[PDB]
């Protein structure tokens, strides 16, 4: 297949300017993605998303959001008051610790103890359409008084006292104070070993020769017929597969009043009790489609092997000759063929997630006890999120202190539903050859797999192998005649290019009035 | 013929910018200068001094309860007395003489690096990385503390990085293809032998994410000056001045890293040929093609590395594991998020939405105005390039020249 | 298609309850009918509904403290632990204005490594900890010197005993196996016949015929097996666990998550509550390590080769002579040779390692393919002291912890939760998944289900994997409902997966058919 065109990134036009939103003195408007920029071509200099500066010439009659709890004057955040001068500054305004007479008001004797290291990511919200993280969900720094700690299994340390010559452990590191949001912290040391490694070859070869010869003299007459074939066939299959999972953590984050982000609060509480998708889309785009809720932390590495060698060799010859003799005639004749055709492909991918540069560079390059050894101390210091559990980012507000926010969490389910597929990466174009489709803001990408090249990968060094279909987005909803709604797709972006697998999900898709 | 590039007249000069003492002009590139014609290096944009017609309407603010410092900045009282510097030269510092409390309450905290640089600006144009606009100094009084996670030092994370998560990856990915073939046969007559073979290997390791602050993000003062220094009016050759000096972006988040990589390619064919019209062949030819790259990492290993990567030489580990650990000390933007430099221009500024409207129609034009699209075309249908203010194609087969003219 | 993704499914709502005269709420839910699989699509996280309700009668008060109550946490605790030195409110309340505070544990005092570990509940489904039922940091006084090695350690109120009753079992098995078979022959036929005349009479005549033939065969056949099989495992217990029988001191989470259980059933909050802390609680544990190392090798080559040959030769001369002279010289042959050669090579391996306990640069230098050197197994024993895991359980169902004491209407949670419990058991089973393929194990995960495939096997449903055909294993479908009332069963069809696919594996466990009274 040639190579497809660029086109040109295309946003529709500006939606209107929402009215000055009175505690904000802001103007806000969106366009939508009517395409991304594809395979190259000009991309959008424009945002989706526009705000600006706008005196709203009403006040902000809702800024009374809270009574009796304290409210920090810098945010939102309303503190059940034994916080107040409990010693930990519990907003950033820390006003909740300003002006504090009372020493005694401290909740307790905790600081001592750092929070868990690691413990910020599982703060943060998730981006499924692109795998990324989002700004904080969670408060990954607030205890809420409480002084549970997390008894570090690993906190044996060495230390050598010159001095003394003694050799001992140092106990620094021995706890943890955990987060109030961490419903639990289990540090839980586990590794999971899975080799498989399958060697076929196969090798067979024929030969088969006929001769045929009549001589029949006196005038001298003489007839030779000769057939031969010889056909090689040489099959080599070799696959292995490595899977060392290592375990140091179980989180997970509690159900209940959960202390969301002083800096998503906020965003929170600007966005309408209206539906304005806009607003929406953006909060979502700064905040993540989703939210975390269950945790493991570990190293991971993974090793995969294949190698494919095959050899076909033939050759065919025949030859008939003839002879008339007594003057003297010599004729013959017939066909000969030679053919051999050989190739190998071979490919290696090493990959670790793990807590080390240096050593999970070193084991990515290099399988060994001493790699193993090594990237396994490193990961002591610096576990990795090996596994996560996620809910949509509207479910949290169920599940915060704040109460309903029902008007806000229904909106912010339709602006998901919208954002999902929107800025969906199978509005990306086809990626050939099992490369993947990157949206990333307005534009895409292909990432591509080392065989292929160019803006699509639709160039390969090799003319043509297995490569998978991919489906298309998504046609827009039908009309609903019936109480009923239609959608269609299509496993066509691409279709499977020399049948590899069709893409497995519903073809069709249909939905409530 | 080469064809000398050409430009367009200049504009109508501006007015007088009665703040800026300045008018201007503008002027479209019309043609870059295919076929190594005459360069366009002259200016696009020109400005002339002018005893202004009115009184400006002044660029300074009451920032009124705010601490308004030596420089422009206006920050909240609380960063008053920090011990850290919340604004310019300390002047939120030098403001204070008693009770000075630092948010690091009775301990040390390293200053990261990796956190000082995030943010990088970004020209579209080539995606080379300019210095980060955020003033990563400012920690708005927090002591959020983070393990360097490769090493053990804690250090501050500044108000501008949402999160520095040293989420560490790595990578070697390798694939080797091999392909042979031997062939044996007016009219053409032909019996052949050809072999390919394509070798790829490319390492990655990860060293961390940063992600920028979506809202409340404190700016260096020099950024936000130069967006007061603008026109107001839309001045084409003003506000590229200003794209060229901080970048069309910047990373709103970006992966810290190194990066190794090896091509080798081999093409060998040979060929015999007769001929006959209603001629005997010979023929012979090579291609070997090798190249290294390594971005990242220290000096003396990322170039002792690269150079035992070039050679058939193996890689002792030890070496490779010594450059991956160095690129803790000299790491590379391996990828970013690009959100457009004018998201940056704050609200509550004045003409602060006109100068964004400005901005996204000069980064318009710009885009547009150095696209290769006006280039003329290839010969030999080769990439066109623009170089520097002059523009050709190339191609890699025997066509060849400075438009693939010939073959 | 093979793949098809199967969506989420869950029941409509139960009714709203009556309004619950604690709680001031009311509260509805539903069953998850089929969880997603499959990449299907998840269901909103919306299996719990709650209402708010007006008064519309009075409850019983919280059950009184003789005690001191603290302040934040209302923990009631006793008058002798106040000014104590210790914290027992999790809270300063004990402590906060005290005169004087008496230093009982006046020395320096670790607590037990990883006891508060132990302190979490269970899912014993899952058998997975989950959030901290009981407070293991409260002492109530306590400071009796215990010591291991030169550390001394302070017990918690709860615990019973820890102590350190060493022990270690190591298991090693290596079975390899050979065959090799050899078969050849060599196989050789030649005729050669003339027969020919020569006689004089004048007149002369004479004839000459040859015959040649040759006929060879060969054949070879080779078959090579080679079988290893080396299974090694290391138990090593380091420290008995065991919890008070009575009066236990539960943490403040798991209490207060109590204390808001409706009093009337609706089996939504006693399933949030097991899903929040699990089901049972660790009355004795044996703490230790394992590490299992399990290496399958088959390597299984033949050869086969063939050989043909056919040779015929015919000439025949026949000249008569009296000058006249005529003579024919008449010849002809066919040769016809064939060869034939056939080899495969196969091999098939497989390791699978495992390891609980200690630290992660010894855990993962087990998890290595290599086994190890006396001196990392040492290394590892040494480490698992301070982070063992859990090798042996003996677990009390978390009701039992709902007592009078701490709770109103004890009983009736106690019977709510035996209630709820009994229904988890059944909407937490794995059974209700569809069957993995690649004899995939389907771990049910919340709403929705995940294919452990095994080693060798790949994608959502283990589909990929080049061994053509392996064992597939039995999976029960879900038991039956209860039979109606004249004595009480239920029956298990071994169906979920079929276990004779495939050259199929194990049947499955029994029973197959499970029988009570009423
Ligand atoms: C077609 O041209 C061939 C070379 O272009 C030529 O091959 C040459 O033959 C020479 C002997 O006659 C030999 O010494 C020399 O090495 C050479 N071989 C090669 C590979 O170039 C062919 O003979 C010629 N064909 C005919 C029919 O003349
Ligand atoms: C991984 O790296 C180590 C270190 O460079 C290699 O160790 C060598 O191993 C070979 C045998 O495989 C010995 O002959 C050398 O003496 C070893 N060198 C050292 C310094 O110990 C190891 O070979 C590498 N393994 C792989 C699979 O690449
Ligand atoms: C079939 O004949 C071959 C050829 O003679 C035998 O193989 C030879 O055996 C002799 C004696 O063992 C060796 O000295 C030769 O080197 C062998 N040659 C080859 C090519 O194998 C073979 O053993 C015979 N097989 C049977 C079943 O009779």
């Amino acid at each position: 297949a040639a190579t497809p065109a660029a086109v040109t990134c295309q946003l529709s036009n500006w939606s209107e300017w929402t009215d000055c939103f009175p505690c904000q003195d802001k103007k806000y408007r969106h366009r939508s993605l009517l395409q991304p920029n594809k395979f190259g071509g000009t991309i959008c200099s424009g945002d989706i998303w526009d705000q600006a500066s706008c005196s709203s010439s009403t006040t902000c009659v809702r800024q009374a959001q809270c009574g009796q709890d304290f409210q920090c004057k810098e945010t939102g955040r309303c503190l059940k008051r034994h916080l107040v001068c409990n010693g930990d500054q519990d907003c950033l305004d820390g006003s909740d610790e300003d002006d504090c007479e009372d020493v005694r008001a401290i909740d307790e004797d905790c600081s001592q103890y750092e929070p868990i290291p690691g413990s910020q990511k599982a703060a943060l919200g998730y981006n499924i359409l692109t795998q990324e993280d989002a700004q904080s969900v969670y408060d990954a720094s607030y205890y809420g008084g409480q002084c549970e700690t997390v008894y570090n299994g690993e906190w044996r340390e060495l230390r050598y006292d010159s001095t003394c010559e003694r050799l001992y452990y140092g106990d620094d590191e021995k706890y943890f104070r955990k987060p109030y949001n961490f419903l639990k912290y289990h540090f839980e040391a586990l590794a999971d070993t899975g080799i498989s490694s399958e060697f076929y070859d196969n090798a067979n070869d024929l030969l088969s020769k006929v001769k045929k010869d009549k001589s029949d003299s006196f005038h001298s007459q003489d007839t030779s017929f000769l057939n031969e074939l010889n056909k090689y066939n040489e099959k080599k299959f070799i696959f292995t597969r490595i899977f060392t999972k290592v375990q140091t953590a179980h989180f997970k984050m509690r159900k209940d009043d959960i202390m969301l982000d002083e800096g998503m609060l906020q965003s929170l509480m600007e966005l309408p009790d209206q539906y304005n998708y806009g607003m929406y889309a953006k909060f979502i785009n700064d905040y993540g489609t989703h939210y975390i809720t269950s945790g493991s932390m570990g190293g991971i590495y993974e090793y995969i092997l294949v190698i494919d060698k095959a050899k076909m060799e033939s050759l065919g010859i025949t030859s008939r000759d003839i002879t008339t003799c007594f003057h003297c005639k010599k004729f013959g004749g017939g066909k000969t063929e030679r053919a051999r055709k050989a190739m190998a492909v071979e490919d290696i991918i090493s990959r670790v997630r793990g807590g080390s540069s240096g050593w999970s560079g070193g084991l990515a390059q290099n399988r060994s006890t001493i790699t193993y050894r090594s990237w396994g101390r490193s990961l002591k210091y610096n576990p990795v999120v090996i596994d996560f559990e996620m809910q949509p980012i509207h479910e949290v507000l169920r599940h915060t202190s704040l109460g309903p926010l029902e008007a806000k969490r229904q909106n912010l389910r339709r602006a998901l539903d919208q954002y999902l597929m929107e800025f969906n990466a199978c509005r990306c174009g086809p990626c050939f050859n099992n490369g993947v489709p990157i949206l990333e803001g307005t534009s895409c990408r292909c990432q591509c797999r080392l065989g292929s090249l160019g803006a699509a990968c639709e160039q390969t060094q090799t003319e043509g192998a297995k490569a998978d279909g991919s489906w298309s987005c998504w046609s827009s909803w039908s009309v609903c005649r019936a109480g009923i709604q239609e959608r269609r797709r299509e496993c066509d972006n691409p279709a499977p290019q020399n049948g590899g697998a069709s893409c497995p999900g519903r073809k069709v898709q249909t939905q409530a009035c | 013929s080469h064809i000398d590039c050409r430009m367009s007249p200049w504009s109508e000069w501006s007015q007088c910018d009665p703040c800026l003492r300045q008018m201007f002009r503008s002027r479209s590139i019309e043609v870059f200068g295919q076929f190594n014609g005459k360069r366009c290096t002259d200016a696009v944009g020109d400005r002339r001094q002018c005893v202004p017609t009115e009184p400006c309407e002044d660029a300074e603010d009451d920032c009124g309860n705010d601490f308004q410092c030596s420089t422009g900045r206006c920050i909240k009282m609380r960063l008053r007395c920090n011990g850290d510097n919340d604004c310019g030269d300390f002047s939120d510092e030098d403001d204070c003489e008693s009770e000075p409390r630092p948010p690091c309450r009775d301990r040390v905290v390293e200053e990261s690096e990796l956190a000082r640089t995030a943010g990088y600006g970004i020209n579209i144009l080539g995606m080379d990385p300019l210095s980060t606009p955020f003033d990563n100094e400012f920690y708005n009084g927090l002591c959020n503390r983070d393990r360097d996670g490769n090493t053990l030092t804690y250090y501050r994370r500044p108000w501008n990085v949402a999160s520095l998560i040293y989420e560490t990856k790595g990578e070697k990915n390798f694939r080797t293809e091999h392909y042979e073939e031997q062939i044996e046969a007016l009219f053409l007559s032909y019996s052949s032998k050809k072999e390919k073979m394509f070798l790829h290997v490319k390492g990655e390791i990860h060293l961390g994410r940063f992600v920028m602050r979506n809202r409340d993000v404190v700016l260096t003062t020099t950024f936000v000056d130069d967006i007061k220094a603008l026109p107001t009016t839309y001045e084409k050759g003003e506000y590229f001045a200003f794209l060229e000096t901080y970048g069309t972006h910047y990373s709103s988040s970006g992966s810290l890293g190194g990066l190794y990589e090896l091509i080798y390619v081999l093409d060998k064919a040979s060929m015999k040929r007769k001929g006959v019209e209603l001629v005997n062949i010979t023929s012979e030819n090579l291609i070997d093609d090798v190249v290294s790259l390594i971005r990242g990492g220290t000096r003396k290993y990322a170039f002792e590395l690269k150079e035992k990567l070039l050679r058939g030489t193996v890689i002792d580990v030890t070496d490779f594991v010594n450059w991956a650990s160095s690129i803790n000390d000299a790491p590379v933007l391996i990828s970013q998020k690009l959100s457009p430099i004018y998201n940056l221009v704050p609200v509550k500024m004045k003409n602060a939405h006109l100068k964004k409207q400005n901005l996204e129609r000069a980064i318009e034009d710009y885009i547009n105005e150095f696209s290769v699209r006006k280039c003329h075309t290839c010969q030999n249908g080769g990439t066109v390039i623009l170089m520097d203010g002059k523009c050709l194609c190339a191609c890699p087969f025997k066509f060849e020249g400075i438009a693939c003219e010939i073959s | 298609v093979t793949l098809m993704p199967i969506d989420c499914e869950l029941s409509s709502w139960s009714s709203w309850t009556t309004c619950d005269p604690c709680q001031k709420k009311r509260y509805r839910y539903a069953y998850l009918l089929q969880p997603s699989q499959f990449h299907g699509e998840p269901c909103n996280f919306s299996d719990k509904e709650v209402e708010d309700c007006v008064t519309n009668r009075p409850c019983r008060s919280q059950v009184r403290c003789e005690g001191f109550v603290c302040a934040q946490t209302g923990r009631c605790v006793n008058r002798r632990l106040l000014c104590n030195g210790d914290n027992d409110c999790g809270d300063q309340s004990d402590e906060a204005n005290c005169r004087r505070i008496y230093k009982k544990c006046q020395h320096e005092m670790d607590q037990y490594w990883g006891i508060g570990s132990l302190a979490s509940g269970i899912n014993l489904f899952t058998n997975s900890f989950e959030g901290p039922v009981l407070d293991h940091r409260y002492y109530a006084g306590g400071c009796s010197p215990h010591y291991i090695l030169n550390t001394r350690f302070r017990k918690p109120y709860n615990v019973e005993s820890y102590t350190p009753q060493t022990q270690g079992k190591y298991e090693f098995i290596l079975k390899e196996y050979e065959s090799y078979s050899d078969f050849e022959r060599n196989v050789t036929e030649k005729m050669a016949s003339k027969s020919g005349f020569s006689f004089g009479f004048e007149l002369g005549i004479s004839s000459q015929s040859d015959r040649g033939k040759h006929y060879i065969r060969r054949t070879k056949r080779f078959s090579h097996t080679k079988s290893v099989f080396l299974h090694a495992r290391s138990d090593l217990e380091v420290a008995h666990y065991k919890l008070k029988p009575r009066s236990l001191m539960l943490h403040y989470e798991f209490l207060q998550r109590v204390k808001r259980l409706p009093l009337e059933y609706s089996y939504g909050e006693y399933r949030d509550l097991f899903r929040d802390f699990g089901t049972h609680y660790i009355t004795e544990a044996v703490l230790g390590g394992i590490y299992e190392y399990t290496l399958v090798m088959n390597k299984e080559a033949m050869e086969r080769g063939d050989y043909t040959l056919n040779n015929v030769h015919a000439c025949a001369k026949n000249d008569f002579k009296i000058s006249l002279g005529v003579s024919v010289g008449k010849c002809r042959g066919i040769l016809n040779e064939i060869k034939d050669r056939n080899k495969r090579d196969t091999m098939v391996e497989d390791l699978v390692v495992l390891v609980r306990g200690g630290a992660s640069e010894h855990i993962t230098t087990l998890a290595y393919q290599e086994l190890p050197t006396a001196d990392l197994m040492q290394e590892w024993g040494d480490a698992v002291q301070y982070n063992p895991a859990i090798i042996k359980v003996k677990v009390e169902p978390l009701y039992e912890l709902v007592t009078a004491t701490d709770f109103a209407y004890s009983s009736t949670v106690r019977q709510n939760m035996k209630q709820a419990l009994e229904e988890f058991q059944k909407e937490v089973s794995s059974c209700h998944c569809a069957p993995c393929q690649g004899n995939g194990v389907p771990v049910l995960k919340g709403s929705r289900c995940d294919c452990i495939c095994p080693v060798g096997s790949q994608g959502l449903a283990c589909e990929v994997s080049y061994r053509k055909n392996t064992p597939i294993d039995g999976k029960w479908n879900c038991w039956s409902n209860w039979s109606s009332c004249s004595g009480r069963r239920k029956t298990r069809q071994r169906q979920c997966n079929n276990p004779p696919p495939q050259n199929g594996g194990s049947p499955c466990s029994g029973p197959a058919s499970e029988t009570l009274d009423c």
